[PDB]
């Protein structure tokens, strides 16, 4: 089970990393101008814990279960 | 080991010594500075007609793609940099290449979706697997990410072939053929011609620079395999490092007008004399043709520009320029054209008119010198004195002429002298002027009475 | 089956359909008819320098082998009939290719000697295979079997650039680029200039009509192969089917003279005006260098050309032309040149004069009357009629004059009278001609008495 | 055991012939302007028994054991 995983919003996240036992899924999420990619729990996605973890107000945001799945033009600006 | 093998390629390639920057270097005609004047007088005019030496220096790194070298170039292939490259014709080396990894930037493309590799790189192979990108790229992202066009536009008062082959490449002579470019028109003078190059880019392929010249080739391929394929400092390596597709055309401007801004007028509808018929040469666009449109008219160019302002998004667009990068350092390769070439320039001299009025209630006397520039039998350029017969006749009641000059008149002088009316000094000087420029219409005219007399001298 | 294989290659190449002997066609420039006339006197003559469009039509099956595509030109090399052949640097299709046969016919090559079998045919690969060959002929039979040169002689009058190119190749405006050809000087007709071409051939190699068309390829391409690749009926396939060995050289001749059989001259010379300096551009020879040599001088181009009118046997000789055919039906592929350029023609119209003598013992009356060419205020021409001031005047006891003409007078017109002391017919008609060319000198003399005069025309 | 062998009088025979039992040597003559190349006993490798039987008056000869020796250049016209 592998996401795009990056520390930091980058606008073109290429690093396909091996997500760990904690993580069973991959969240992607669009938040104003700023992308993230990361590991995630399937338990965590909704929108109250995805805001406030990654301190962003607004945002729309995706989830999957497949691998490399969550690519930035799974959400559409 | 297969390590050693690859210093070994490594080692000699950066063995090479060569001018990086002087080893392309295009040479057009070499001429002496032999000059020619020929002149000649038409109603209104003295026209000179001067040819002159010149020479033109232009630098470039974005090439050409046509027909003739589209099944050779591609994102990462492995050319000589030697006469062919300058015509515009490189050689693919024959030696197999290593895995070649491509990016193309169309907007959409995110995360690794932009990056192609082929494992053995053709042109065969390296095309289908562009537009197989492109063609994915149009099924999924098109319809909601607009490829606007970068428009890059040169442009050049045509004097010769092979000055037009130094600015847009030596390549011009077959492509720019179908322009049919006047040039009788221009040794006469008789009307002028622009030729303008359009390069329209939607989208480019790269290639970054490998880890080492050795990741280039096979492995396998040895020092041996290039020096016995030619490959060395007379001709080094060069790879196609980018790719730039999209939509390009050549335009012809005959315009008989003599104005100056011209060209700036043409820099200027690319976004005033609406003359010159047009005619363009596209390379590229929609398949269902048009390769040649003509003539003028005025803004069916500006239709035919704007028409591929933007990509339609329906084919994978056409190759129209490359870029080449030194296999050693990585460094863009500069093509550097000079040439010779002889400037026809068209100098039109104004005819002008002299009248002189004498309207004062005395005897006046009008003085009218000037010098002429002409020829002798022999064709050798002469500057002679002049002097009009009426000098020095008594003049007036309501006495005037006008003197007419052709252009190649100059530096007129005047002289007006008016009766007194005292025994001790008869005439007087009631005006002189000399170094009179030929201007279109000159009025000396004269009034007044015998103890105040008037004059004016007025450009018209 | 790998024989159903064949016929699928061999169906595909016969079902091309091309003009046969019109798909190679190289088009220099198209120029309007567009005509020019400079006239001008100087001493002794009235030049008339007279321009005027021409064209060239120039078919050829031997092209040259230069450096820039030595690497590229083999017996046996399969190259696209397209831009890049009518430019001189034609392009090897990259595909595998057959087992290539190829003869090399030096003398005493007997059996089957003369034969080589190339399996993996590359540039690299036949030349070294040619080399060895020709090398083991040196160690064996050179120094017993003699080989001379069969020359290939061609030469022009210079005029423009794309003129020599049609005469020489595309590829002329590169190999003859050291000769720096005095272009400022033809169009003022100062001096002539002519190019030539010497091929002297010491020994070819060769290949023979494969089986079928199927047997150039490897054992293993498709139609698809060669339709991935362009091979179709715009660009179909040619083979090199021979490549001839040598030396080869370009040599200029700038000729002050103003002689017609100047090129009978030249013409003459390669087994009379010995002006002319020389400039010779070798390709090929001894190593040791010598690629070019200037000036004449007269005949150390003589030495030049026999240097090399047998083969020297150290090395094999360099590749200096080739001929391809077609791989539809083993036909020569014939290039052809056409393009339009600009002929300069001098003519100069020498002066002359004309001498009255007037010696018999009576009054004599000379009328002189002339045509004469020139120009006006505007340069147009116009033909005026002329007459001596002398016309009608009593002449002489040892009376005579000299009249001087320039070369643009034509149609003379004489009359001689004498008195003849009789009151009722005073004045007769001793001479008169009309329509008189005028000659360098020409001599009207008169003597006599009044009762018998005498005269006589005389061109001297 | 094989030779250049020719029916006739060539100036440059290619045929390379396996000869058969009655012949043991290669032959090669040059006779005026003429070349011969055929199979040959060499009992009969002898100036008399050459020019009669190929009936030739004047003649070089050269007689060998060595598959394809009997090549026109060992012989010098
Ligand atoms: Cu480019
Ligand atoms: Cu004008
Ligand atoms: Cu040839
Ligand atoms: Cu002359
Ligand atoms: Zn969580
Ligand atoms: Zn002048
Ligand atoms: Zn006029
Ligand atoms: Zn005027
Ligand atoms: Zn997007
Ligand atoms: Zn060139
Ligand atoms: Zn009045
Ligand atoms: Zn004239
Ligand atoms: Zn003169
Ligand atoms: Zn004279
Ligand atoms: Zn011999
Ligand atoms: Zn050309
Ligand atoms: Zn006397
Ligand atoms: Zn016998």
């Amino acid at each position: 089970l592998q996401c795009y995983n990056c520390p930091n919003p980058t606008a073109d996240c290429k690093t396909a990393v091996n997500c760990s036992s904690a993580f069973d899924a991959c969240l992607i999420t669009k938040a104003g101008l700023q992308v993230y990619n990361k590991c995630w729990k399937f338990e965590h996605c909704n929108f109250n814990d995805v805001t406030t973890r990654l301190r962003e107000n607004e945002l729309t945001y995706y989830c999957c279960k497949k691998d490399l799945c969550n690519f930035n033009e799974q959400l559409e600006n | 080991n297969s390590e050693a093998a690859k210093k070994a390629l490594n080692d000699y390639i950066w063995g090479l010594q060569y001018d990086k920057l002087n080893i392309l270097t295009h040479q057009g005609e070499k001429l002496k500075n032999h000059s020619s004047r020929e002149a000649f007088h038409r109603p209104g005019e003295y026209v000179v007609i001067e040819k002159k030496k010149q020479s033109i220096s232009n630098a470039t790194s974005k090439l050409s793609v046509s027909s003739a070298n589209d099944d050779r170039i591609f994102p990462g292939a492995l050319l000589k940099a030697d006469q062919s490259l300058l015509e515009n014709l490189p050689t693919l080396i024959p030696v197999n290449r290593g895995k070649t990894t491509i990016s193309v930037n169309l907007p959409g493309l995110k995360n690794g979706e932009s990056n192609l590799t082929v494992e053995n790189p053709s042109n065969s192979t390296v095309r289908t697997a562009v537009n197989n990108l492109v063609e994915k790229w149009i099924q999924n992202y098109s319809k909601t990410h607009a490829v606007p066009a970068r428009m890059q536009y040169e442009s050049i008062s045509a004097q010769s072939m092979s000055q037009l082959q130094a600015k847009f490449g030596a390549d011009f002579s077959k492509v720019g053929a179908p322009l049919n470019v006047d040039f009788s028109s221009v040794h006469k003078g008789e009307k002028q011609v622009f030729i303008a190059n359009f390069r329209q880019v939607y989208y480019t392929a790269s290639v970054d620079s490998p880890n080492s010249p050795s990741a280039l080739f096979g492995s396998g391929i040895t020092p041996t395999d290039l020096i016995n394929r030619g490959v060395n400092s007379k001709t080094p390596p060069v790879y196609v490092s980018n790719v730039s597709y999209g939509r390009a055309m050549y335009v012809k401007f005959e315009t008989t007008s003599k104005s100056t801004k011209v060209q700036a007028a043409i820099d200027a509808v690319v976004k005033i004399l609406k003359n010159t018929k047009i005619c363009a040469v596209v390379l590229g666009g929609n398949p269902g043709e048009a390769s040649k449109v003509c003539t003028g008219n005025i803004d069916t160019l500006k239709d035919l520009i704007q028409k591929g302002s933007n990509f339609s998004a329906q084919s994978p667009a056409v190759p129209i320029s490359y870029t080449t990068s030194f296999v050693k350092d990585n460094s863009i390769a500069t093509i550097q054209n000079n040439t010779d070439y002889i400037e026809t320039k068209v100098t039109s001299y104004k005819d002008g008119a002299l009248t002189l009025n004498h309207d004062g209630a005395f005897v006046a006397r009008f003085y009218v010198y000037w010098e002429e520039l002409g020829h002798d039998a022999e064709g050798y350029e002469t500057i002679r004195s002049r002097s009009w017969s009426g000098n020095g006749y008594n003049r007036g009641a309501h006495y005037s002429t006008t003197l007419r000059f052709k252009g190649n008149v100059r530096n007129i002088r005047v002289k007006v002298l008016g009766a007194t009316g005292l025994a001790w000094e008869p005439w007087r000087l009631i005006y002189s002027k000399n170094d009179l420029p030929l201007v279109p219409q000159r009025n000396i005219s004269t009034w007044g009475t015998t103890l105040h007399p008037q004059f004016e001298d007025k450009v018209v």
